[PDB]
RNA sequence: GUGGGAGAGGGUGGUGGAAUUCCCGGAGUAGCGGUGAAAUGCGCAGAUACCGGGAGGAACGCCGAUGGCGAAGGCAGCCACCUGGUCCACCCGUGACGCUGAGGCGCGAAAGCGUGGGGAGCAAACCGGAUUAGAUACCCGGGUAGUCCACGCCCUAAACGAUGCGCGCUAGGUCUCUGGGUCUCCUGGGGGCCGAAGCUAACGCGUUAAGCGCGCCGCCUGGGGAGUACGGCCGCAAGGC
């Protein structure tokens, strides 16, 4: 449904190319370290495409997770 | 025999049988049970009831060691798995938390024919 | 009954007790549509639960049925060439049907030669908690349980 | 030419984490696994389940699409280097330098072939369990070639849009990717759907033509025999044309 909000509208401006900005970046992953889809990241074909490479960069550097444990169930 | 109080309850669900493994605070197994451990021999170890019985067997056996609360960690997708959870919840043991940790590749080994054809 | 859910055919109250359950029980006894001899047998049975019990027959009757009622039963259901015995709840309607039917059944398996004796003694042992009727009830409930494994085929 | 742009386009090196397997340690005990049921099989020389460490090979979750790139085959973890194509703006330079293309040369998925290496998982053949009237199968347990790398070869395909390339002309609507602009929209390149005229045996196609036209190549000429025989060329072979 994605009736929640858009991760983009839920914060100000930011350098999508900044792979060390853990703060704003982690804001784009799900409960699990998975990269949120546009229906929820509120990004654009192009924007969302860069987030992709940024997040992946931070991941290797050890700043962002490749995966998380689903708490609850 | 070595009173552990709190620990970990691991549920390993599957389409073929369930098996719970209680461990101490850092992964080491205190006691375990399964659909086989109990009476069920074949097609019903997977059955949700078997899941219940097994989870409960894990409880008792674990309670004897003087345990009274554990974190549940579910792995796998299988018939009767939430039953194990519900079981442990009623087992007496306090279910501190629950967490699915089923492993998934990021695409490693070619699955057997039985599991191929996915998209 | 493919169209609409059948009507629970309403029965007329008992002439002697004004109870519908009694009639029902009387009907299960009746064969070849001989309601007289049917009604008779039952009443003589009540009179016998007297010369032998300081309790009112109807009291006995009611309690007898209540004990022969199964609360769980097995019903088949195919799922891969092999049909499993699925245990499920028994609705009151059938719960009652099965009880009365079983009473008259067990009763007629009995050795006493006279009809009303067989029925009174069965009603009697019924409330007591023993006898062939209550037996069937128990063998049944045993069938469920013995199949909890397949309970997940509720429906 | 100058200034800009998006891209899984190609080559080389490096590197990340998830998972499987195997090995080492810990803890633990009676099964695990598998199925419509089962059995073969694995486990008290201690398996399955669980925690820690290690080794190795292969693939790259989410992003991910209606997406993008390429002439096709085909191409996505991340980083760097090397390199191809291409789009837009400016209107700056050359001055018809153009289109097509028999033969030629190059590329060309999978399987297959040669030498060497590699080998985690998968799995032709094969070894078994089950099903069945039988079961040289479908299901289950194993398992070799192979699947991976290098170098050489093979050249096929539902190699498909079953639609050769180029150019000009002929309503629009809507979604989308990427660029420019005076940016609730105009303009350009690409991806979809609906539809004007028109086309079509029909289904359908319809500015991404299967419309209206010009240029050049390729190809068809009832079915079976047959993609066979023969011959030739190519290939180590299998075979290919
Ligand atoms: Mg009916
Ligand atoms: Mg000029
Ligand atoms: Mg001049
Ligand atoms: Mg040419
Ligand atoms: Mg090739
Ligand atoms: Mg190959
Ligand atoms: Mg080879
Ligand atoms: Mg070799
Ligand atoms: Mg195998
Ligand atoms: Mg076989
Ligand atoms: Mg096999
Ligand atoms: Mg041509
Ligand atoms: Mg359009
Ligand atoms: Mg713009
Ligand atoms: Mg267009
Ligand atoms: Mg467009
Ligand atoms: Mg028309
Ligand atoms: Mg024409
Ligand atoms: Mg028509
Ligand atoms: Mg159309
Ligand atoms: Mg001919
Ligand atoms: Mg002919
Ligand atoms: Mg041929
Ligand atoms: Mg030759």
């Amino acid at each position: 449904p994605s009736r929640k909000a858009k991760v983009k509208a839920t914060l100000g401006e930011f350098d999508l190319r900044d792979y060390r900005n853990v703060e704003v970046l982690k804001r784009f992953l799900s409960e699990t370290g998975k990269i949120l889809p546009r229906r929820r990241t509120g990004l654009s074909g192009k924007e969302q495409r860069i987030l992709a490479k940024t997040i992946k960069r931070a991941r290797i550097l050890g700043l962002l997770p490749f995966t998380e444990k689903l708490v609850r169930k | 025999k070595r009173q552990v109080a709190s620990g970990r309850a691991y549920i390993h669900a599957s389409y073929n049988n369930t098996i719970v493994t209680i461990t101490d605070p850092d992964g080491n197994p205190i006691t375990w049970s399964s659909g086989g451990v109990i009476g069920y021999k074949g097609s019903r170890k997977g059955t949700p009831y078997a899941a219940q019985l097994a989870a409960l067997d894990a409880a008792k056996k674990a309670m004897a060691y003087g345990m009274q609360s554990v974190d549940v960690i579910v792995r796998g997708t299988g018939a009767g798995r939430e039953q194990a959870i519900r079981a442990l919840q009623a087992s007496g043991l306090q279910v501190k938390s629950i967490v699915d940790d089923t492993p998934v590749p990021h695409n490693g080994c070619r699955p057997k024919k039985k599991f191929r054809k996915a998209s | 009954a493919r169209r609409r859910r059948a009507e629970v055919r309403q029965l007329q109250p008992d002439l002697v007790y004004g109870d519908v359950l009694v009639t029902a029980f009387i009907n299960k006894i009746m064969r070849d549509g001989k309601k007289n001899l049917a009604a008779r047998i039952f009443y003589d049975a009540c009179k016998i639960i007297q010369e032998k019990t300081g309790q009112e027959p109807l009291k006995v009757f009611k309690q007898a049925v209540e004990n022969v009622k199964p609360r769980m039963e097995v019903r088949s259901r195919r799922v891969g060439g092999a049909n499993y015995q699925v245990p499920m709840e028994v609705s009151p309607r059938r719960q009652q049907s099965l009880a009365l039917r079983w009473l008259v059944q067990a009763a007629n398996q009995r050795p006493e030669r006279r009809a009303a004796v067989r029925i009174a003694h069965e009603l009697m042992d019924a409330a007591e908690g023993k006898g062939g009727a209550v037996k069937k009830k128990e063998d049944v409930e045993r069938m469920a349980e013995a199949n909890r494994a397949y309970a997940h085929y509720r429906w």
